[PDB]
């Protein structure tokens, strides 16, 4: 139901 | 919810993961770490969409790119296109697909680091030949871009010069057996090779593994820069799973080239910039080196689609690379048949040129180490 994504920099950038 | 900038970024992310794992993020729950920089995105979502940056003949040439770590395979930045919006969440990204001509940015790879490595040539030096040649076996002529021949000239120049004959023949020298392994070793593939692959990514088939991509050409360049190796291109770092467990992506660079080859045509490529092809994405500061690369008409499509009388051309690319991140960028309209012209042609260096300046204002631009094995000798390198 959710995944979070986060950039390079561990910051989320997106939830999905 | 997830950034507009990002769409494209993180379609290819969904797909690593399912691939590796067999899960899908979206029908699945997990926390992935991608290897994207945010402001890099940013900073290339400004530079196709705005004006500040650069200046598009209008507002419907597209562009697409992929920014690699050449220390690693890592995807930096990539997007797809510009000034396209209809969000359709993670539709087609154009950065990986192979459906367009690369081009001349096509010889550095396919005949030239194939001779060097295999002893065809032994110096940037070696006299090459442009004089009226036809394709091997065949009596059909390979045209400079020009219709003009320039004689006996160097390696370098010849490479410097973007001229197709001596490209061609280089090719027949190093066959095209070795040729088509070479490439492999670069990410890079056909379901069969032809002369024509000498300077043309345009393939028979076209699956994803045959062709040429934004993606492939940066993480193939990179292994000029990185030394000879070739890193397998990543946007995910790791994923955690809802129960608690981790996957960590490793990656494994392959030796591809000797470091001599790498060094002997990042020094030919350096010339590309300065008083080569490559002048317009020349920055004196940044010790990078890379290749423009032009695709063209059929013949058919010269003689029913084409009106002006200008020099036009289906696909303008460039591949330049740093001592850090190596970048590919395509340039061309959503419909080949509308050509790019004039101050069309010359966005591909700029946008090179602009990202490549941000990627490296700060950093300590450095240069590269001639290699045990190797001797300068004024413009050019020799082997020992
Ligand atoms: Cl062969
Ligand atoms: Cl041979
Ligand atoms: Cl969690
Ligand atoms: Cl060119
Ligand atoms: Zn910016
Ligand atoms: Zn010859
Ligand atoms: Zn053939």
């Amino acid at each position: 139901t959710s995944s979070k994504i986060y950039d390079n920099k561990n910051q989320l950038i997106a939830d999905l | 919810n997830y950034p507009a900038y990002m769409d494209n970024y993180l379609k290819e992310v969904i797909n690593q993961v399912e691939e590796e794992t067999g899960y899908n993020l979206l029908t699945t729950g997990m926390d992935v770490y991608t290897n994207v920089d945010q402001e890099a995105q940013k900073h290339l979502w400004d530079i196709y969409n705005t004006d500040e940056y650069v200046a598009y003949p209008d507002d419907e040439l597209q562009v697409a790119s992929t920014i690699v770590d050449v220390s690693n395979g890592k995807v930096i930045a990539q997007l797809g296109a510009r000034h396209q919006s209809s969000n359709v969440s993670f539709g087609i990204n154009q950065a990986v697909e192979t459906n367009r001509d690369w081009g001349s940015t096509m010889k550095p790879i396919t005949d030239y680091a194939p001779a060097l490595e295999y002893g065809v040539y032994d110096s940037t030096a070696t006299i090459v030949h442009d004089e009226p040649y036809n394709y091997p076996g065949t009596n059909t002529p390979v045209y400079n871009w020009d219709r003009g021949y320039f004689g006996n000239i160097t390696l370098q120049y010849a490479l410097q010069q973007s001229r197709n004959v001596p490209a061609v023949e280089t090719l027949n020298k190093v066959g095209l057996n070795r040729a088509k392994t070479f490439l492999n070793g670069l990410g890079i593939d056909y379901p069969s090779i032809h002369y024509s692959n000498a300077i043309s990514s345009n393939t028979t088939e076209s699956d994803k593994k045959y062709g040429a991509s934004s993606e492939k050409m940066a993480a193939a360049y990179a292994a000029f820069a990185n030394g000879g190796t070739y890193y397998k291109p990543m946007y995910i770092h790791k994923v955690v799973f809802s129960d608690g467990s981790e996957k960590e992506f490793s990656n494994v660079g392959t030796r591809a080239m000797k470091e001599t080859t790498a060094y002997m045509m990042t020094d030919m490529m350096k010339t590309v910039l300065t008083y080569g092809t490559g002048r317009n994405a020349y920055l004196a500061w940044l010790p990078q080196a890379g290749k423009t690369g032009t695709s063209n008409y059929t013949d058919e499509e010269i003689e029913n689609h084409i009106k002006t009388s200008q020099f036009v051309a289906p696909d303008e690319l460039f591949a330049g690379y740093t001592r850090k991140y190596s970048m590919a960028v395509w340039t061309g309209y959503s419909n080949r048949l509308t050509p790019l012209v004039g101050n069309g042609l010359t966005v591909a260096a700029k946008v090179y040129r602009s990202m490549m300046t941000y990627l490296s204002e700060g950093s300590n631009p450095e240069d590269w180490n001639i290699p045990e094995g190797l001797y300068r000798n004024g413009e050019f390198v020799f082997k020992n």
